[PDB]
RNA sequence: AAGCAGAACUGGCGAUGCGGGAUGAACCGAACGUAGAGUUAAGGUGCCGGAAUACACGCUCAUCAGACACCACAAAAGGUGU
RNA sequence: UAGCCCUGAAAAUGGAUGGCGCUCAAGCGUGUUACCUAUACUCUACCGUCAGGGUUGAUAUGAUGCCCUGACGAGUAGGCAGGCGUGGAGGUCAGUGACGAAGCCUAGACCGUAAGGUCGGGUCGAACGGCCUCUAGUGCAGAUCUUGGUGGUAGUAGCAAAUA
RNA sequence: CACUUGGCGGAAAGGCCUUGGGUGCUUGCUGGCGAAUUGCAAUGUCAUUUUGCGUGGGGAUAAAUCAUUUGUAUACGACUUA
């Protein structure tokens, strides 16, 4: 028995995988999981947060 | 194709065995268990027989011989953990047990060497048996509990 | 032999069966999780059947494999038969039900040979 | 220890001797019960005759003959002491039910046997002396028990016999030490006494 | 000699349980001879059979032998535990039971 | 064809079948149990008796609110019956099994009863009229018979090293 | 007055099995994947029933004793009972 | 003055410290130990979930893969996710099959926590599956559900008005 | 251990005590010979119920029910009669 101050089992929230099957960003995701996994600039890290978004969420530039 | 398929196969290259960090070391005796102790034997076809321990085998079981011409035990290893130790012993020195070792009792009639190394091996033995009075006797006798026996309370 | 693997457990071998299927014909055996408010087998009351949940789960390194260890491929023909050809430490071939008896020899024949081993070489034997 | 223990119920108080009986027949014991009308209720003999009387009048409504039964004999007054103190409508506390034997007086082939106490059952050592009991013969008698006089009787033949029995037993124990006396104090004797025997 | 035991005599008392849910299990064995939980550490660890009857002979014999071993004490009157290999069948609460003398420390 | 589960040799076995009889399947059921495993003359002489009210037919199962008789103290019951219909089919069953015996040459003296099975017909619909303008059914409960007649007929041991042993020092030690 | 009606805070039941209270939605303990081992909680250890007919100081004899946390009852008034 | 006990103390089927019973208790007040046992606590194993991470110049080709570490697991109403099954449709397995498809029966076997899947035997006689997808008139124990069939009751109540 | 002498035992006696001879054994004491290989342990099988079948030795040579019948009985069984 443990009263849990927080929600058990609870999920981070965020994207952790673009939704759509595109086969070629799911390999620009692949690419970046690289690049945020052995190197230590914040880019890649930012970059590859950025791959995940849905479409209202990346608003064109 | 009834069933479709595995989609990737697991590897049939055994995997070879950690480094095993477990030594033997020799095993340490009851304090009883010295050589010349009268045993009692708990197990086999020679139940509650009372033999003369002879020597420690090196694969961890005790050389006995009860003397064959005493109660016709020949003889033969016994595990420790199926003997019981009485504090009654006989000296040891006058039987030479080192031609007894652990492929001495290998498998694979009586053997016609084993009934000569019995008779030099107890020849010693009932010579120092006689010496003290109704050993011969005890030894001929088999041990057994009688009604009002607990052995936690009984000391061997 | 198959691969090595360690002591298979199954951590419940009694089948789930569906609660009152014994005592009524219209209800059948297939697991049904009971639904009721008042249910004593939901709500887990004791001296009640168990109900199957995911503590029974089989070790992944012995799940799905028969008591002969090996994993259970059908086939149906010889070409079926062949993709175990590598994998016979860990795939036994088990021929489908529906296969005629002269394929069936065909295929026993060519399982000796590859050394497939066959859960089922006495179907359809005519003896 | 041994196969049958007879246990004479003179002077056992009834439910000390019922539990030490029920907890050997569970444990796989042969229990047999002899003169169960010398058993000893701790109360006065009025008390236990008004609460037979409670339990007299307890009877299904409907139907007597299918309402709880009230045994008028001592032995089986004990016997519903042991029932309630065994589980009596299992197949086990049924099969621990015939490890028991229950009687007035000692039928054969007791009356040879040797009979054994409960001491921690016993009424002079559990109970407080100057206190009152009544006697299970006197108490089944008041309550509906016609046997009293002819246990009385056939336990006083077996007692005269047994009597004589003793007298002859005493005579050979007398010779008996006697012989182990004069062939005590040799020199067997000496190695027996050093041997603690 | 008349006897020829190389056992102490127990008795198969029950399962260990509770007032309500017994464990089949664990059974509890009285060891005669034996009043006090300190005289039970000497049979603590000892090999039990036991040994009953069948009508049909199986390998040779019309005796089978179930086999277990006494793990810890239990209560304050000498009862100890016993784990089976196979439990015991509960019909055998009463049941006579044989508590050998090995493995033998003294 | 396709009787019942019968264990017997059909060379030495004779058969007979009535189907779609319009006689009480529950009546019947308890004259051929009555005579099943009985010898062919000792069954039918007794189903003559049965038709002069001199013996009865013992009523096991379809029994509830008969009356009791002093002649179900032959079988040990006290509901026994006449059920003269009943008995009047299986025996015209039981001499068809005989002629049919006979055709094949079977012996007449070791003939017994070995198989008599009573199943239930197809029932045959009739209306009964009840009060207050109710309707009911009224049915027969026919029988289908068959029975067959036959002619009176007239471990590797495994042992351990030690029982071995045993064996072999017992038979050295005993003469 | 009520196992009555109505509020405040909290904890529970509902929605929850488990050990204990014989029995019980709410009480006590403790909340739950499948198992093994050990130790416990509340409750208990004459027998049913697993566990001391343990140890120690006293009190009580009831011709309606007493052994009731919730809880399944008892009062004023009295007694050279002790 | 207050402890136990007693009087005060009367309800209806026979009965309830749970029962038996219990009297220097097996009762009451108190104290000290030992012992028993929950799905609780500690350790370990396995399952799942969540989280943090490792892993490419052969990651000894499967990156929704493999692996490491830690914690956690109650649940009605309800929400979401991953899967099982059925009728039909596009593709593929140049799939199965009159040397026996489908169906049905089988206290015979294997796999999966499960939904279920697979095999052996019997019966049978003409079609039917695996996988990737599409689609829905897609899963029943209840609805005094609908239709059909069948029981216990039960060889039972009864087949007795109108003279025979 | 069978054989035998006599007595006592009716609570469920079915047992207890006796007389005599035979036939063994005797560890009360002293000797000689044998055991092994069941292989380091596996109850390692030695008890007592019940029922068959076979062999060879004594012993005995019926009833009940249905059916018929009575009415001291009776719904039917049952009962009481012959
Ligand atoms: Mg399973
Ligand atoms: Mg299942
Ligand atoms: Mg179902
Ligand atoms: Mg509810
Ligand atoms: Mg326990
Ligand atoms: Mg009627
Ligand atoms: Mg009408
Ligand atoms: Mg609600
Ligand atoms: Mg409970
Ligand atoms: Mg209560
Ligand atoms: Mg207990
Ligand atoms: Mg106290
Ligand atoms: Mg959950
Ligand atoms: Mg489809
Ligand atoms: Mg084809
Ligand atoms: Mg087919
Ligand atoms: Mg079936
Ligand atoms: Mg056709
Ligand atoms: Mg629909
Ligand atoms: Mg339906
Ligand atoms: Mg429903
Ligand atoms: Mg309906
Ligand atoms: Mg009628
Ligand atoms: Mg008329």
């Amino acid at each position: 028995g443990i009263d849990h101050t927080s929600k058990q089992h609870k999920r981070s929230g965020h994207r952790t995988a673009p939704k759509s099957d595109n086969v070629y960003l799911k390999l620009l995701v692949k690419l970046y999981t690289f690049l945020a996994r052995r190197t230590d600039a914040p880019f890649n890290k930012v970059v590859l947060k950025a791959l995940f978004l849905s479409k209202i969420n990346r608003p064109p530039v | 194709s009834a069933q479709k398929a595995p989609k990737w196969y697991p590897s049939e290259d055994v995997a070879a065995l950690k480094k095993t960090r477990k030594a033997a070391r020799p095993q340490k005796l009851r304090a009883s268990l010295v050589p010349g102790t009268v045993l009692i034997l708990l197990a086999g076809r020679f139940r509650g027989k009372r033999v003369v321990y002879l020597k420690h085998l090196e694969d961890n079981t005790l050389l006995i011989s009860g003397p064959f011409k005493v109660n016709g035990v020949p003889l033969r290893r016994v595990n420790a953990r199926y003997v019981i130790a009485t504090s009654t012993k006989v000296s040891v020195e006058g039987v030479n047990v080192e031609k007894f070792n652990v492929e001495y009792f290998a498998k694979e009639e009586i053997k016609a060497e084993r009934v000569e190394d019995q008779k030099v091996v107890d020849k010693a033995l009932i010579a120092e048996i006689k010496k003290t009075p109704l050993l011969k006797q005890y030894l001929s006798a088999s041990f057994s509990l009688k009604n009002g026996d607990k052995p936690h309370m009984l000391k061997f | 032999a198959s691969l090595p693997h360690p002591k298979i457990v199954k951590k419940h071998t009694k089948k789930f069966k569906r609660h009152h299927s014994d005592r009524y014909h219209r209800v059948a055996e297939n697991w049904r999780k009971q639904k009721g408010i008042d249910s004593v087998v939901r709500r887990r009351f004791r001296g009640n059947i168990s109900q199957p949940k995911i503590g029974y789960g089989s070790n992944k390194k012995t799940k799905f494999l028969s008591p002969s260890g090996h994993k259970t491929f059908l086939v149906a023909n010889v070409k079926d038969l062949e993709t175990l050809t590598m994998h016979t430490k860990t795939y036994a071939a088990e021929i489908a039900h529906n296969i005629s008896a002269k394929n069936r020899v065909v295929i026993l024949a060519r399982a000796k040979a590859l050394g497939i081993k066959v859960t089922n070489p006495k179907g359809r034997l005519a003896l | 220890v041994e196969p049958v223990v007879v246990i004479d119920g003179k002077g056992h108080l009834v439910g000390r001797l019922a539990s030490v009986v029920a907890k050997q027949l569970l444990n796989g014991q042969k229990i047999v019960v002899v003169r169960a009308e010398e058993l000893n209720i701790s109360g006065e003999f009025f008390r236990n005759k008004l609460k037979y009387h409670d339990f007299l009048r307890k009877a299904t409504a409907f139907n007597k003959t299918r309402g709880p039964f009230h045994f008028r004999a001592p032995s089986r007054i004990f016997y519903k002491a042991l029932r309630g103190m065994v589980s009596h409508k299992t197949a086990r506390g049924k099969a621990a039910l015939e490890r028991l034997k229950v009687f007035e007086g000692i039928p054969p082939p007791y009356d040879k046997k040797k009979r054994v106490v409960v001491p921690q059952a016993l009424r002079v050592l559990r109970l407080k002396p100057g206190r009152k009991y009544t006697t299970l013969g006197k108490l089944s008698t008041s309550v509906g028990w016609k046997y009293e006089d002819v246990v009385a009787k056939l336990e006083a033949k077996r007692k005269v016999s047994s009597a004589e029995y003793y007298a002859k037993k005493r005579a050979f124990t007398k010779k008996v030490a006697s012989a182990n006396a004069t062939a005590a104090e040799s020199d067997v004797a000496k190695q027996l006494a050093a041997l603690g025997y | 000699a008349e006897s020829h035991r190389l056992y102490v005599k127990g008795k198969h008392l029950s399962y260990q349980r509770s007032k309500r849910v017994n464990n089949p299990n664990v059974s509890l064995i009285k060891i005669e001879g034996v009043a006090t939980p300190q005289d039970a550490q000497f049979y603590l660890g000892k090999r039990i059979a036991y040994v009953y009857r069948a009508s049909k002979e199986v390998r040779g014999s019309k005796i089978r032998v179930m086999w277990g071993k006494v793990t810890r004490t239990h209560g304050n009157s000498g009862v100890v535990r016993a784990t089976f290999r196979n439990n015991l069948p509960a019909k055998t609460f009463g049941a006579s039971v044989r508590i050998f003398l090995y493995p033998s420390n003294i | 064809a396709r009787y019942g589960a019968t264990s017997t040799n059909p060379a030495k076995s004779a058969s007979a079948r009535g189907s779609y009889l319009r006689v009480s399947f529950k009546n019947t059921r308890e004259t051929a149990q009555a005579i099943n495993g009985w010898e062919l003359t000792k069954a039918q002489k007794y189903l003559e008796q049965v038709l002069d009210h001199q013996r009865a037919i013992p009523f096991r199962r379809f029994n509830s609110s008969i009356g009791r008789t002093a002649q179900g103290k032959e079988f040990g019951v006290t509901k026994a019956r006449w059920p003269a219909k009943s008995v009047k089919f299986v025996q015209g069953l039981l001499q068809n099994a005989a002629a049919n015996a006979e055709a094949k040459g079977l012996d007449a003296t070791k003939l017994y009863v070995s198989h008599i099975q009573v199943n239930q017909a197809p029932k045959q619909r009739r209306r009964t009229y009840r009060a207050h303008g109710r309707i009911n059914k009224y049915e027969s409960s026919p029988s289908h018979i068959e029975l067959v007649v036959t002619e009176k007929e007239e471990k590797v041991v495994r042992l351990t090293s030690r029982q071995r042993g045993r064996i072999a020092a017992q038979k050295r030690i005993a003469a």
